Parts: structure tokens; C-alpha cells; sequence
């Protein structure tokens, strides 16, 4: 559209990384705030989505 | 002595290596036991 | 930083020859040493 | 016995303090004296320099003063030890001149990897014989009477090591065909230790098929009233699942 | 088609296999030219054996039931004297790329 | 084919290294370092008068020692982003003057500082 | 009173509080919750083996205490 | 001109690490790094070199050199912590050298120089060690024709 | 620069220290009390088995075999993955 | 009587604690000091210290001066005993000067490993021949006036020692078709011990050998209906293949 652009995956995981771990404990796919940076930096599917 | 120490809350003569007495001059070197970023806003000055 | 209580300090006050009066601090277990240097002029 | 050149300077740590010097002992020292030799023995020899000498002899707190005392503790382990086997750098302590077989962790270390070795080789006398000489390192609790936080971290540490050295040593049993001493040893360990899931999976799977399955539920109970009352969670999904399969009986394991 | 392989005496595709006059990445190129049929969902693998001076091509490939290959003059690589070259190739069912 | 490839001229910061005589963050692909936001950018930021976005480019998101770590902390724990600081850049500024016999102090409106 | 039966329908096999026996042959059948054995009909019970009427009656006698009965009871 | 392998091309990065004498001790190359996973060091040889041929991602380990030393200022936390779990009696860091974001390869080559040996080293380091890491980049978007 | 902190740093350690505290209320009040003073936890000084012993009143015995029985508790696997990560 | 070496002190842990010098019993005294000297015997010749064993021995209440109560107790047994046997170690004591075959428990495990070996070999006889005389170094009971939780965990554990060596010298004797006392004292075991179903499933290969049939079957019924009223499991699928190759009439076991 318009307003809208088209950020990689890599990019958008790099960019949003501080946001991705709150919204997995807030999701709790992982236990606690290590665990979700160690489940971004391996990049799994969960992370992505 | 005069800008701060090199560490956080460590002097220079190897002693007082603890955090809970900050605030304190050492008697053996006289550095201030304090936080490693106070060497960015501390100066001294050359007697010419 | 926080819960952490600091040790008991007091107040030494050291004079030198041209007048310069200055505060500045010493542990209660520490040893108070008569020799130190000036704060204004370097003097004894 | 085999292993007794003639010059060999043994140490061990996975016992008490001691020093055997071809045969005849050597007098250790103070409790101080022998957690700093022990914390030497621990790093294979580095230099490592007085202040952390320092750390791992008390911790938090030590005295002021006290540099001059590791300084003669060091003089004491000189004076009844070689003058060579210490010596110092930027004053850090080290031991050097430790041959192979010199120390019991050493030894442990390669006993270990030797019975992996063998386990990925499928060999299991040669394994079972290694597990064996490993199992007669360890002399009563490790690390005996020797102060400092220091101390207990590489005391539970190695005491979880050998737990799971045990638990390998069972199971290989278990799987070449060894259960009446097997039962024996996991009664005997959950008689000392009884907050261990793996030791009591390990009586389940023992008790499986050495035709015994009352007292092993019964066990098994005693575990979750235990775990309820000072836990109040539940149990790994292994052992639920391991507790399953036994329940319909499968002879696919025998 | 072929989707995995492994050659005797190689441990990744950018090496060389020694008695070959071309590398191991051009054996890859060649070996996706290489069309056959498999009715097995499960994959299978094939045999590739040659030994000695001479051209290897898709005919002395050996399949097991079921898998043949269809375009048999294929060429896959050409051995020196001293070649060798063992290659289990495998096939498995599918559709697109 | 040309050697500007795609695979390497992706890059991309959350929080990675800092530059030692400023706290800004450093540069380069190699060291995770950050874009630059040169001078025309921030004129194209007071162009559109946004005032805060332009603020927080410049002191939140670098050069603020104090600022950098609690924002992290308030993202993670979800909480609204806290004040921004004053930027390391400017006192280093400030000490770099007062060393050539300038006597630069800031007051405020009460006194000095 | 949804909780109430929810609570009593999420509570596992361990706070039945009765013999061994029993409990050894409703965990073999792979039954491990109260309401998995209220979903089951006579029929499902009275045909475990090694489970006599002092286990059935033992078994109703629970359920009456926590007040619940069976299926089509 | 992607499944034909048309547009293609065969990318070798090179990254390097050595290991030095410093101050406080000599850093090794070695198997045992600690507080990690026994499967991230599976692709390991017996002196700390990955395998010639392993499949590398973003994050993993090469060659795993330990810092012999760092600077110990224990909080009780951790210390109770590291009761409680028990830590390895040598005091060492990891900085052994990883992989760096957004790279895949396959090792090819692994080259090793050493003190003790007749190679040339320049001075202060002992070992040092040199990891060919290759990708088969195909074409996608972005690229530049 | 090595001494820049690193905000990843800081919020695993603010987060320990917040689990920590969680996981201490989680056990019993009498055993958060005793370890609280081992570690000295709650202060900046760790204390010994017999500073203890005089104002709560019990022999070496019976505080050693209740910190190990501590210990032993916080070693159950249950209350390890909340930490194991944590290192 | 043949290895009565003059001059050997021998201890006993089989049965009531007790020890012997030349032949000799000592005074040994209080059963509480007995209880100490069984936990030191215990550990065949390991070290151990003060505090494990009060928290062992003594249980979650030791009295407010257990450490001058150890140290008073071990000062009796340094009188009782040869002053060279008790050592301090680190704090700790511990048991030494113990030569081979002295312990009965070291000569039992050398006894058992020795009857293993011959049977790996193929001597049967010799087998059953040296742990028969390591079953007679057994004195009744476990540990008589053995105060302590430590003291229950070790009588467990050597009658299930007991109770599995008795098991395994059945079935090797009913492979060697001396059913005549075996059937007697399988028969005897199964009364005393309900619980170990090995012995039944032995009991089951002894009837089927000795001949008689329908007894066995009897038997069958009665293990079936205890499993089912105080278990209520299925049986194992290895006994269900023993019953019904029985009740096939197997020439191969016959
Ligand atoms: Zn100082």
C-alpha cells in the first residue's frame, strides 16, 4: 500500500529484538528473559511468528 | 589519586576491593573508592 | 546500591602552613595518618 | 601398585588432604594449609596470584593482615614439599612437575573419557573394568574438613560428577546384565540421598526386571508424598512415562 | 530425483575426489541432470561403483527395485588410472523444486 | 554479477558495541555497529517539527550512558520508555572547553546547574 | 458450581486417597483423572482384570465421599 | 536460474583467532568450554578444532579458546548460585571465536600454526589458527546484475 | 570499550536478582530466614553456622543438616530451570 | 579356623557388632559406641568425618553436645581398641590396620566376586562351595542393638544382599539337581518373605523339575490371587512364558 514496507526477517529480528523477548515471556514460550534472548539468537519458527 | 580509579570501588594499592565502604579514601594511596566512569569528568591541572 | 549500608565516616580536619583549612573524610577502622598532602596549594 | 615409579609424587584430592611421597606420607598441615594446597591442586597448575589465593581460602571477609599469612602457608608447603615442585610468579603460586597418575582427578578425568571411549565403542568389559578402578578413587566425603565458599562450590560440584558417574556405571549394569548388586547400590544411595528423581527411575527400571514391582511402586509413592510436601509440583514426564510402559508390561526391553 | 549423495573419501562438496578430472561441484551439476523414477515414497538409495581408466556415465549406475534411470548416456565424470569412486546416491518422490 | 551482494549489505542494531573516548555507538559492518544520522537528518527531523523523535535519536538511543541501559530495561519489563538524559557528547564537549582555560558552566534558571 | 466441578474434574489420581491395588489397575489402563473415570460406564470397569467387587465397592464408597456418582448410576 | 544454478557463485570467508601469552596466562585452544551445552561441542576434535566439512550457522563455535583469567567479583547471588549448581575450579572466560551474524558455510580448510613447532609466529602468541569457511550464495533478492 | 555496560547485562542481572527474591519466597519462611544469613543475601556479609547460632538458638548439628537440606531442595531439578539458564 | 592369624584383629558386621582379637571378644560396650564403630566398619576401610556421621547416625535431632558424645566414644573405642586403628583425619576419624579377610564383609564381596568368576568358568562347585562359607559368616540379624536410621538402611540392605545370594546359589543349585533341600528352603524363604517374587518364580522351576504338577499349579493360583488382591497388576510377561512352558511339558527345562 501506501504506508507500508518490506522489512527482511533478519532485520526485523534485529530491529524488534528487545520487543520479541518481552512479548515471548509475556507468551511464555520461554521462562524468563535469558531464555528468550538465547531462543532469538538460535532463530527458531516460534520467534519468528 | 587525582582522577578516580581505574576499576569500580577498587584503589590503587590493591586494597579496599569491596563495594560496601564507598565513599572512603584509603590511607595507603589515598584513591577514592568509587565508580570507573568518575575518570570522565574529573581534572586536575599542571603548576607552571 | 540499594539496601547496601555505607560505613561509619568522620570528619578530620587538616591544616597547613599557608592556612588552606579543608574537610575530607576517613573511615572509622581506618587509621588516621597525621601526613597528608593539600587539597588547594599541594603544601604539608 | 603397578604404577608406583620410582620418584612419583602423588596427590589426591577426591579423598581427604594427603601426600605420598614413594610410599611414606607427608604431613599437610593446618585445615587453612590444606584448602590452599587442594585450590592449587584444583587448577593444574597455574599461577594463580594471592588475592585470589586470598578469595579461595575465605571468601568475603578475609582478615586485612593476611597476605603475610598465605605468604607462610606457602612456606610451609615449600619446606615439606620439594623446593621445585612450588614456585612462584608475579607472585602467584604454582605446582608444576605433576606427572600422569600424580593426581586422582587427573586419573578421574581420563578414566572417564576412556569409559566413554568405550561406550561409543560398544566395548563393556573394558568399561566396566575402567568404571571400576574409577570407583575406587574416591576415598569417604570429598575435600574433608577444608574451609571456604570456594571449597563447597568444587565439593557439590564434584559430588553431583560422581552422581553422575554412578548413574552411568548403573545403567551400564543394568543393560549388560548386572541387577542383584545393582538393587543393592540404588537402595543403598536413595537410603542416603532421597531427592533424587534419576537414582529412583533407575530403582524403577532396576526392580523391572529383577522381579520386583510391589515395594518399587511402593517407593515410588513414598517419592511423590515427598515431592507434594516439600515441592507440591509434579514429577518429570520421564518418569510418569517410564512408570506407564511398566504398568502394561512390555517385554520389548529384556 | 537424486536429493543427497555421498562419495567415499569426501567430507563436504568443495573438495576434490583424487582421479577425477573435474571436482566434486561439477559432479554435483552433473548429477541434478541426472532424471529417474522411484514408485518407493520411502528414499533409496543407489550404488555408483567404477574403477580404473575410463568415463563413468549414468548407465553403470546401479539401481535397486523399483528406481531406473532413463537417461543412461548421460556423462558423469572421467577416471584416470588412478580413479576412484564409490557414490550412494540417493532419490527420493516428490514434486516442484 | 555484480560483488554489491545481498547477503553482506544487510546489517542491522539492536544494542552491540560502544565507541571508548565517546559513548556513542560505533560503526561498520563487521563490529554490529549502528547507522549514522548525519546533520541533514536532523534537519529533515526539525522540518517536520517532530521534536521528540528527533530527541530521542539523538540522546535516548545513543551517547546516553544512564538512558540506554533503563530504556533496554523498560522494553523488556514493558513498562513506557522513562526521560531522557543529557548526551555524554556534549560533557565531553563541555570538559574539552573548560581544559582550554574556558570557563564554561551551565546554570539554570535558579543557579548554577 | 462450574468451578467447583472443575476443580474436582482437574484434581489428578493421587488425592483419591485409597489402597494400592486399585489405583495400580486404573494407572494401567492409562486412567489418570477422576473425570476419565467418571466418563467410563460400568461396562469399562467391570471388565479390568484382577479387579474384584471389593475394589468396585471400595471405589463407589470414594466417590460418595467427595459425592459424586458414575455414569448412567 | 536458480534450480538450473545458473547465477551462482562460490564465496570462501576467511576469520581468524590466536592464542597469546598475556599477563595474567596463556589462553588455550581446547574441547572443554565452559557453561555451554554438550551438543554445541559436538562438532569439536580432540585439540578444538571443528571438522573439516561441518555445517556452520550464525552463533556457533569453531575453535574453542578459553581466557585464562578474568577479574572475580563475586556477588553473593552469584555466589549462591554457583553453590548451588557448582562451577569448574578454573576461572576461565569464553571468548572463543564464533561464528559471525548471518553467515552459513561449510568448513573447507583448517590450517593450525604453533610456537612449539618450526613455524613462524610474531611474538607473544603461541597457537594460531585459521578456519576457511565456504557458501554456495545463490541468487536471490537484492542482488546486484 | 570493555567497561561499557552492556543493558543485556544489567536486565539479566536485575531479573536474577527479582527471581531470586521470587524463588526465596517460594520456599518456607524458617528456610528463606537460614539462607538468607549463609550467603548473607540479604545483607552485604555472609555469616557462619555459629554467628547464627546465638539469636535463633540451635546447635551446629541442626543448622548444618537443614542448609544442606536447603541445598538439596534447590538442586531438585523443579527448581533448576528457573536458574540452570541464569547460570 | 585355617587363616586364625596371631595377632590379626577381626571385626564382625553380619551379625551383632562384636570384636574379636586372637580369637578373642572385646568390650565393646555401649550399643550407641557400637552403632559409631559399625559406621566406621561399614565403609570396608573408607574415611569419613565427624558431621556425616552424626547426620547419618543420629538423625534429624542430635542433643546440644553430640560433638563431645562422638569424641568421648571414639576416646573408648581408642582404649577398647589398638590405638593404631583409630586415626584422626582432617577433623574426622576413621578405621584402619584392617588386613585381608579380617572384615566379614570384605571377605563376603571377595567371597561373591570369587563364586562369579568360577561360574563364568564353569566351576559350579567351587562356586557354590565359597559363598556357602561366606553365607556362614553371617550371625542372625543384621546389626543387634544398632540404634539409627543408618543402622535400618544397612540391615535392609544386607538381607536383600542375603536374601539375593540365597537366590542365586538356588537357582544354581537347582541347575545342578539338588532340589531336595532347595524345594525345603525355598519353601522356608517364601514363607518368611512375601515379597520377592524371584524366589516364587524359583519356587515354580523347582516344582516343575522335582515332578509333581498339579502343586505347581496351586502354587500359580496362589501367587496369581495375592498379586491380584494386594497388587492387582498383570503378571510379567516372563512368568506367564515360564507358566506356559510348563504347562507345555518343555523337555528343555526337564
Ligand atoms: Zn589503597
Amino acid at each position: 500500500k501506501l504506508h507500508q514496507c518490506g522489512l527482511p526477517k533478519a532485520m526485523a529480528l534485529e530491529l524488534f529484538k528487545p520487543f520479541v523477548m518481552k512479548r515471548l515471556v509475556d507468551l511464555n514460550h520461554a521462562q524468563n528473559i535469558k531464555s528468550a534472548k538465547r531462543m532469538v539468537e538460535r532463530g527458531r519458527t516460534v520467534v519468528y511468528d | 589519586k587525582i582522577f578516580g580509579p581505574t576499576r569500580d570501588w577498587e584503589c590503587y594499592c590493591g586494597k579496599y576491593k569491596r563495594v560496601r565502604f564507598k565513599g572512603i579514601i584509603c590511607e595507603r594511596c589515598g584513591v577514592e573508592v568509587t565508580r570507573a566512569k568518575v575518570r570522565r569528568e574529573r581534572m586536575g591541572h599542571i603548576e607552571l | 546500591d540499594r539496601g547496601i549500608d555505607l560505613a561509619p565516616r568522620q570528619a578530620v580536619e587538616y591544616a597547613c602552613e599557608k592556612g588552606h583549612r579543608f574537610e575530607m573524610p576517613f573511615s572509622v577502622e581506618a587509621e588516621i595518618p597525621p601526613e597528608w598532602e593539600c587539597k588547594v596549594c599541594g603544601a604539608q | 601398585a603397578e604404577e608406583e615409579e620410582s620418584g612419583a609424587l602423588r596427590f589426591g584430592v577426591l579423598g581427604p588432604v594427603r601426600a605420598w611421597r614413594d610410599g611414606e606420607t607427608l604431613a599437610t598441615g593446618s585445615p587453612q594449609q590444606r584448602a590452599l594446597l587442594a585450590a592449587l591442586l584444583l587448577r593444574e597448575g597455574r599461577t594463580a596470584t594471592a588475592g585470589e589465593l586470598i578469595d579461595a581460602l575465605w571468601g568475603e571477609e578475609p582478615p586485612s593482615q593476611a597476605l603475610a599469612a598465605v605468604r607462610t602457608y606457602a612456606s610451609r608447603l615449600r619446606k615439606v614439599l620439594d623446593p621445585g615442585v612450588l614456585v612462584s610468579e608475579s607472585g602467584g603460586y604454582a605446582v608444576r612437575g605433576l606427572a600422569e597418575g600424580a593426581l586422582d582427578l587427573a586419573r578421574a578425568q581420563d578414566l572417564a573419557s576412556a569409559a566413554e571411549k568405550a561406550r561409543s565403542a560398544g566395548d563393556l568389559c573394558h568399561a566396566r573394568d575402567l568404571l571400576r578402578r574409577a570407583l575406587d578413587l574416591w576415598d569417604g566425603e570429598v575435600l574433608a574438613g577444608v574451609p571456604g565458599p570456594y571449597a563447597q562450590t568444587q565439593r557439590v560440584r564434584l559430588g553431583e560428577w560422581r552422581l553422575q558417574l554412578l548413574e552411568t556405571r548403573l545403567d551400564m549394569d543394568l543393560d549388560q546384565g548386572c541387577h542383584a548388586e545393582a538393587v543393592s547400590e540404588l537402595t543403598a544411595l536413595t537410603a542416603a540421598h532421597p531427592l533424587r528423581e534419576r537414582l529412583r527411575e533407575l530403582l524403577m527400571l532396576a526392580l523391572y526386571r529383577s522381579g520386583r514391582q510391589a515395594e518399587a511402586l511402593a517407593v515410588y509413592a513414598d517419592t511423590r508424598r515427598l515431592l507434594a510436601d516439600e515441592l507440591g509440583v509434579d514429577p518429570r514426564p520421564g518418569l510418569q512415562e517410564l512408570q506407564q510402559r511398566i504398568l502394561q508390561a512390555d517385554p520389548a526391553l529384556a | 530425483a537424486v536429493t543427497s549423495i555421498r562419495i567415499d573419501g569426501v567430507l563436504h562438496e568443495f573438495t576434490t575426489v583424487p582421479g577425477v578430472k573435474e571436482d566434486v561441484t561439477d559432479l554435483i551439476l552433473n548429477i541434478k541432470q541426472l532424471v529417474v523414477s522411484s514408485e518407493h515414497d520411502e528414499p533409496v538409495v543407489m550404488y555408483l561403483r567404477k574403477q580404473g581408466p575410463g568415463l563413468v556415465t549414468a548407465a553403470d549406475i546401479a539401481p535397486p527395485a523399483g528406481v531406473e534411470v532413463h537417461n543412461p548416456d548421460l556423462v558423469l565424470a572421467t577416471l584416470n588410472g588412478k580413479g576412484k569412486l564409490e557414490m550412494e546416491l540417493t532419490v527420493e518422490r516428490g514434486r516442484g523444486y | 554479477k555484480l560483488h554489491h551482494l545481498v547477503d553482506d549489505k544487510l546489517h542491522a542494531r539492536s544494542t552491540g558495541p560502544y565507541s571508548m573516548i565517546t559513548q556513542q555507538p560505533l560503526g561498520g559492518k563487521a563490529q554490529f555497529g549502528g547507522q549514522r544520522f548525519g546533520e541533514m537528518e536532523v534537519w529533515a527531523l526539525e522540518a517536520y517539527g517532530a521534536a521528540y523523535a528527533l530527541q530521542e535519536l539523538l540522546t535516548i538511543k545513543s551517547d546516553d550512558v544512564t538512558g540506554r541501559v533503563k530504556v533496554y530495561e523498560a522494553i523488556v519489563k514493558g513498562e513506557n520508555i522513562p526521560e531522557p538524559g543529557i548526551p555524554e557528547s556534549f560533557k565531553v564537549l563541555i570538559k574539552e572547553m573548560q581544559s582550554l582555560c574556558l570557563n564554561v558552566e551551565v546554570l539554570s534558571s535558579d543557579g548554577m546547574s | 458450581t462450574d468451578a467447583a466441578l472443575a476443580a474436582d474434574l482437574a484434581l489428578p489420581i493421587e488425592e483419591l486417597e485409597l489402597t494400592v491395588r486399585s489405583y495400580n489397575c486404573l494407572k494401567r489402563e492409562g486412567i489418570h483423572s477422576v473425570g476419565e473415570l467418571v466418563a467410563r460406564s460400568e461396562a469399562d470397569l467391570l471388565d479390568i482384570r484382577n479387579f474384584g467387587a471389593k475394589s468396585i465397592d471400595e471405589v463407589k464408597a470414594k466417590l460418595a465421599g467427595m459425592g459424586l456418582a458414575l455414569k448412567d448410576s | 536460474l536458480v534450480q538450473d544454478d545458473v547465477l551462482s557463485s562460490i564465496h570462501i570467508e576467511e576469520h581468524e583467532v590466536d592464542a597469546r601469552d598475556t599477563k595474567l596466562g596463556p589462553e588455550e585452544i581446547t574441547r572443554d568450554i565452559p557453561n555451554v551445552s554438550e551438543e554445541v561441542l559436538a562438532d569439536l576434535d580432540e585439540r578444538g578444532i571443528i571438522r573439516i566439512g561441518a555445517e556452520v550457522v550464525a552463533g556457533d563455535i569453531l575453535v574453542g579458546k578459553v581466557t585464562p583469567k578474568g577479574e572475580t567479583e563475586l556477588t553473593p547471588e552469584e555466589r549462591l548460585l554457583r553453590a548451588i549448581f557448582g562451577e569448574k575450579a578454573r576461572e576461565v572466560r569464553d571468548t572463543s571465536l564464533k561464528v559471525p551474524h548471518g553467515e552459513i558455510g561449510k568448513v573447507i580448510g583448517v590450517r593450525v600454526f604453533d610456537r612449539e613447532e618450526g613455524d613462524e609466529l610474531p611474538p607473544g602468541v603461541n597457537q594460531l589458527v585459521r578456519v576457511y569457511v565456504a557458501q554456495k550464495r545463490k541468487i536471490t533478492d537484492g542482488d546486484k546484475l | 570499550d570493555s567497561e561499557a555496560v552492556v543493558p543485556a547485562d544489567a536486565v539479566s542481572f536485575t531479573l536474577l536478582q527479582e527471581q531470586l527474591h521470587s524463588v526465596l519466597d517460594t520456599l518456607s519462611e524458617r528456610e528463606a530466614g537460614v539462607v538468607s544469613m549463609r550467603f548473607g543475601l540479604t545483607d552485604g556479609q555472609p555469616k557462619t553456622l555459629d554467628e547464627i547460632g546465638k539469636v535463633y538458638g540451635v546447635t551446629r548439628e541442626r543448622i548444618r543438616q537443614i542448609e544442606s537440606k536447603t541445598m538439596s531442595k534447590l538442586r531438585h531439578p523443579s527448581r533448576s530451570q528457573v536458574l540452570r539458564d541464569y547460570l
